[PDB]
RNA sequence: AGAGUGUAGCUUAAAAGCACCCAACUUACACUUAGGAGAUUCAAUUGACGCUCUGA
């Protein structure tokens, strides 16, 4: 009740959000000859991101292009610190299994 | 799916999960 | 169909892979924390010994947007 | 106070060759393969023979060009499965220590410019390096008058390391020879920010 | 040389709970289900083995 000390004890919408130099939106493009390898590396990089507490929005894929086929994957990233970005991409560089293509391209 | 080695233009052999094991691919 | 011995070997294979990749992630995280704290203390020392350089240490290079670097191979050219 | 301005650069040569799979990883490869056949969904002999003889006729480039040298520390190809770090001996008027390539910088030169100058100062080559950011990787201060040495980081895209028989003592150290060549604690801790992997 | 000293990553936990990982569902994450590893540094509250800091 409004006049009681327990007023607003049940409110939650303020606890739900429905909607210093730092990067913008980062897109990691992974084009690979192997569906299995692309999926495994996508899982690995997503696990690294969510272990290092990086805001990941999307992990979608581009449509296939034939001209054999190369499977494409996307990882979205937002929120990097100075040293954190360095460690992040050096780990990505050193943990690339075999003949895969990375990218740090931006949106649009 | 099988481990076929592939080279694009400059002699860099990479395994690929590819049908019909060729064991050697070269893009001209 | 399958037998009991191969199933037991498969279970032991899963166990040993769990241990192996647990050591792997432990060492990866050890490297993470070690070099992260090294860089943090480096930035702190830079701030202490240079009041005008820590401000330009945080700025980011503008050439990383079209970043490019190929992975490993087997038969070098 | 009189301060000795000194920077440096911890160069990184990435491994061109992926590390060999351990027998444990080989067992897991066999397991993933056999489950792949289990989960799969649907004259060949002549084609198979032709394809296997095509595999056999061409010899694969050796992944390890290291067993034959045993002494080519100056060679850029000392190791392939791991990263390499440039490391040149230096001789001071009062000191003689195996020291990571250093350089002298002035307040008119920024740290990135000092690193770029060091890229070709002591190597006198046409190497191609790349920098990530201005954040350093290590600092070590030894005084006699103040001093400080900044260990930066760079990645080698390509390198025309001409006259490999240089008069210097550039040795490529990955992880192990670091402690053997750099005794003092101000120099043996470089592995803390060198990517051991 | 001295000070703080000390349970696996964290615990005004007392050998526990969180953390951590793979496998399957997930594009992926997540959830869930299955499994996995882990410590109270050595001697009698005390001394000495290891870590951080203060100096040369």
């Amino acid at each position: 009740y409004k006049t009681k000390p327990t007023h607003g004890i049940g409110k939650y919408k303020h606890l739900i959000k429905a909607e210093d130099y730092e990067y913008g939106v980062l897109n990691i493009h992974l084009t690979a000859y192997d569906m299995t390898l692309a999926e495994s590396y996508a899982q690995y990089v997503h696990n690294l991101c969510n272990s290092l507490s990086i805001k990941v929005e999307e992990s979608y894929a581009m449509p296939t292009k034939t001209i054999l086929t190369t499977h494409e994957r996307v990882v979205q990233i937002s929120g990097l610190s100075a040293t954190f970005a360095e460690i992040f991409l050096e780990i990505i560089q050193s943990s690339l299994p075999e003949g895969v293509r990375l990218s740090v391209k931006e949106h649009t | 799916l099988y481990p076929v080695l592939l080279v694009k233009q400059d002699g860099s052999t990479i395994h690929i999960r590819y049908r019909e094991p060729r064991r050697m691919l070269a893009m001209p | 169909e399958l037998t009991f011995e191969e199933t037991e070997r498969r279970a032991l294979l899963l166990k040993k892979w769990s241990l192996y990749k647990q050591q792997e992630r432990k060492m990866e995280r050890d490297t993470i924390r070690a070099m992260l704290e090294a860089q943090q203390e480096a930035l702190e020392e830079l701030q202490l010994e240079s009041p005008k350089l820590h401000a330009e240490a945080i700025k980011r290079d503008p050439n990383l947007f079209p970043f490019e670097k190929e992975g490993p191979h087997y038969t070098p050219p | 106070s009189p301060w000795r301005l000194l920077g440096a650069l911890c160069l990184q040569r990435p491994p061109v060759v992926s590390k060999p799979l351990t027998p444990l990883q080989e067992e897991m490869a066999s397991l993933l393969q056999q489950i792949e056949i289990e989960r799969s969904l649907y004259l060949a002999q002549d084609l198979e023979d032709m394809w296997e003889q095509k595999f056999l006729q061409f010899k694969l480039g050796a992944r390890i060009t290291e067993a034959d040298e045993k002494n080519d520390r100056t060679s850029l190809n000392r190791k392939l499965d791991r990263n390499l770090v440039l490391l040149v001996r230096e001789k001071f008027g009062d000191q003689d220590v195996w020291i990571l390539p250093q350089a002298e910088w002035q307040p008119g030169e920024t740290l990135r410019g000092t690193a770029e100058r060091t890229l070709a100062t002591l190597s006198e080559n046409n190497m191609e390096a790349k920098f990530l950011g201005n954040a350093p990787c290590g600092h070590y201060t030894f005084k006699f008058l103040g001093a400080k040495v900044f260990f930066f980081k760079a990645l080698l895209l390509t390198g025309d390391f001409s006259q490999a028989g240089n008069k210097g003592h550039h040795v490529w150290v990955t992880k192990d020879e670091l402690g053997d060549y750099l005794k003092p604690k101000y120099l043996a801790q470089v592995r803390r920010f060198v990517s051991d992997l």
